[PDB]
DNA sequence: CGTTAGGCATTAAGCTGAACGCACAAAGGAACAAAATAAACAATACCACCGAAACAAAGAATTAGAATAGTATAACGCTAACAAACATAAATTAG
DNA sequence: CTAATTTATGTTTGTTAGCGTTATACTATTCTAATTCTTTGTTTCGGTGGTATTGTTTATTTTGTTCCTTTGTGCGTTCAGCTTAATGCCTAACG
């Protein structure tokens, strides 16, 4: 009956069982990878926030996000990052 | 060879007045001569200039008729 | 002839180019490598003359950023020179390795 | 008109080195610096293409050089905001 | 009988609270409809990235947990997630193991 | 008779104008009406004390005018504005001239 | 009939001739106290903006703007600062 | 509950300045790195202090959490992964 | 006659079993003491919480040994092995601290 | 906690005329730049040393851990009342 | 040189300080356990000074090489007003 702290806890730990079935996971560690989600979801909304504020877009589209992606994440990441968003928003206007 | 752009009103009046002021002012650096001459030409009055502007016209003319199909095409 | 020492010029040239304000890149063919390089992300890619005139400046704020560095790191290993170890090192303590 | 690295000449790195107040410069110092430079602009002018290639615009302006020198820590003043 | 957007999508980090956490973050008045789906779908894939490396790094350390010193070798010992991950340090981390050549005898 | 905003506080920055550009600027829903007052009193202040400096560089080289190379010389010079003004170049600058000891002969 | 550029061109010019009288100033100077004043406002304005989200609030007020004040501004900028802010807004009340 | 505290920059000791030298590769270590490392230790920490007084003097409180901490970290650029 | 080892081999050793082992170098006690004798200047009567305490601590721990891994790159760029205060104060200056 | 069916009001794609921006014609020394060279001073190789830091054993003195009680404090919920967004009429100002 | 952009007044509304309570982690105390910091006596080795060789930078002069600042014209790029479909946010319902 003490509130809830809304995390990300379940869904780290959704994509380890799915990568890594047999390998367990600490608390510290997901509270590390928690930090990690929200630190990387920061730099990518800031970076579609400004981008938009450049523009002069009041809409921020998955077209600020694909290009704070191409901006912030270095290397084959940013092209495999890219192929997988792409991947997903087919996945989600097919269904 | 390729083709030139047909040179305009100021630069066919500053090839003969560059060279009234080469001998005029043949120590003066080609870097002031051509700042007193954009000086001097923005005195001149449209009838004045006039003269200047039809014979860049007509070499444009002429320009085009050796060279018809000529087209401007600069490097970006 | 009277050859001045070796330095006494670069020590004017010091004090000269210190006091001066100017941009010590000429334009054309920085210009001509910006546009050289940036072919090789995107093609027909045309800059705005002040777009070039910024990179110039803040390639030279770097490079002086730099070499500033370069000598805190030179005199430090006892040296008047500058070697590009001094660079290397400049580069590698500020994180840009 | 290839090779423009050596666009970037000998004297216009020993005037960029002597503004920085250095009395001896090696000749080693010049390559590298050329590359140096080249990386620092292949950063910049990509962050800048980025951007003008999420306005779907065919030039680079000064203001997509400013935000692209912003996100690296080095603001340029000057060039609008 | 109705599916959730996360699975819609394919996978397993929640659209809504990604899409939740953008309207209340205040980046914007308004966000696209493609943006938490495009958001968890990088988010997902480079949590992927981290704890592949971690379980391979925990495995080859014939370890079955990953603490945190799993996941800073991991970091640390790539290369394109060093560039992203530079500044920020790992609580009970320690440090990449590498000496200076200099330091070691002949 | 009314007065306007900039003059109610007695200063010269609009009051206005920063009000708009925090609410469209997007940092908060709601802004407080002491903000913009504040906010505009904190800018007059600090281009209050880069021009003051500004003045006595452009002064103390017998000029009249405020050319960039005498900003950078009030910037550079000072030790608390260096710390505001560390990271930014500004264009058409220069540097803040001095020579390390070691090069110099004896 | 050019669209008009908005910018704080005259007020540095105002703020300059209560404090210099004599001396004039560029036009590029003019431009860089342009982008240094848009450049504090950016700072100030995040700061306040990270503050109220901290906090959970949805309103940025003085206190935010007075704490990002001491936070940003280091040595006796900050309290300078801060006495002429409270200085406006009991200018502001008063009246 | 009052008291008054001093002179506990000697609490950060020698052979433990040693240890956080070793961590860092270092293969020898000088007589006098001490008080310039307990200085350096000592602005660091000021610095990062009197952000996270700041921050929980803004929320008008009267304890330091290690939430405020992480965001006085946050503020210098040196970001903390671990506790939130 | 005991057996004794040379100055840096043990230390290598150290380096080593430091660099391998992830917990922190300095204790929780006296970092407590010093952060609340810092703190008083701010505002006197402050409570740490534990966690704060230990944050403040990983951090610190994370600072200086950045700071020694800069230190012996620019003593070993100097040809030296014993690091120096000046090799600090140089690659705090060349960082942007000051 | 998370998802889904219909308005509606805001917003980005589409389109065209217009205005901007850039290259380039001659000029013709000025200003710059490459190249070859004398040599002079700086980097460096080597050697001695000496005092400074590492290593070790002992004990001291400090921290760790734990039970526990008080206890300031912080984090939950009602409530007013206050302050800020919003709709609509001047004014001054300024590019 | 007159449109436009800040300022004032009343209304709604939604945020926030005041209040109460309580839980909860914080601070202090006193014990043992352990562990590690500081002292003191080796010991050995790296920073620093001093000298000699060398290698390479600088400053200069000669000879190319370019540049620079000026206006009009051509062409490609961007941008702003107007059209128009796209879409995301709000509400009600459901799980």
């Amino acid at each position: 009956k003490r509130s809830r702290k809304e995390s990300y806890s379940v869904y780290v730990y959704k994509v380890l069982k799915q990568v890594h079935p047999d390998t367990g996971i600490s608390s510290k560690a997901m509270g590390i990878m928690n930090s990690f989600v929200n630190d990387i979801f920061e730099r990518i909304a800031g970076e579609a926030s400004r981008l938009a504020h450049y523009n002069k877009r009041s809409t921020i589209t998955s077209r600020e996000i694909q290009t704070a992606v191409r901006l912030l994440l270095p290397g084959e990441l940013a092209k495999h990052a890219v192929s997988e968003g792409t991947k997903a928003v087919t996945k989600y206007t097919s269904a | 060879d390729r083709v030139k752009r047909p040179m305009n009103a100021f630069m066919v009046w500053s090839r003969g007045q560059r060279r009234k002021m080469a001998q005029e002012n043949p120590k003066m650096h080609n870097s002031e001569i051509s700042k007193r001459l954009g000086a001097e030409w923005k005195l001149l009055s449209e009838t004045e200039k006039r003269p200047f502007i039809d014979e860049a016209k007509r070499l444009r003319a002429l320009h085009m008729k050796e060279h018809p199909d000529y087209k401007y095409r600069p490097r970006r | 002839p009277h050859r001045y020492r070796p330095g006494t010029v670069a020590l004017r040239e010091i004090r000269r180019y210190q006091k001066s304000t100017e941009l010590l890149i000429r334009k054309l063919p920085f210009q001509r490598l910006v546009r050289e390089i940036a072919q090789d992300f995107k093609t027909d890619l045309r800059f705005q003359s002040s777009a070039v005139m910024a990179l110039q400046e803040a390639s030279e704020a770097y490079l002086v950023g730099l070499f500033e560095d370069t000598n805190l790191a030179a005199i430090h290993a006892k040296r008047v020179t500058i070697m590009p170890k001094d660079i290397q090192l400049a580069r590698r303590i500020r994180g840009e390795r | 008109l290839r090779d423009n690295i050596q666009g970037i000449t000998k004297p216009a790195i020993r005037r960029l080195a002597r503004r920085g107040g250095v009395k001896r410069i090696s000749g080693l110092i010049y390559e590298e610096t050329r590359g140096v430079l080249k990386v620092f602009l292949e950063n910049v002018i990509r962050d800048a293409v980025t951007y003008t290639e999420h306005a779907k615009r065919k030039t680079v302006t000064a203001m997509d050089v400013v935000y692209a020198l912003k996100r690296q820590g080095r603001t340029l003043y000057g060039f609008g905001g | 009988k109705a599916k959730t957007r996360s699975s819609r999508a394919g996978l397993q980090f929640p659209v809504g609270r990604v899409h939740r956490l953008l309207r209340k973050g205040n980046y914007s008045e308004r966000v696209g409809a493609g943006a938490p789906v495009y958001l968890a779908a990088v988010l997902e894939y480079l949590t992927a990235e981290i704890l592949e490396l971690a379980g391979n790094a925990a495995r080859d350390n014939k370890k079955t947990r990953i603490i945190p010193r799993h996941l800073q070798l991991a970091i640390r010992n790539d290369e394109e997630l060093n560039k992203l991950l530079g500044r920020v340090t790992i609580a009970q981390g320690g440090v990449l193991p590498n000496i200076q050549a200099v330091l070691l005898p002949k």
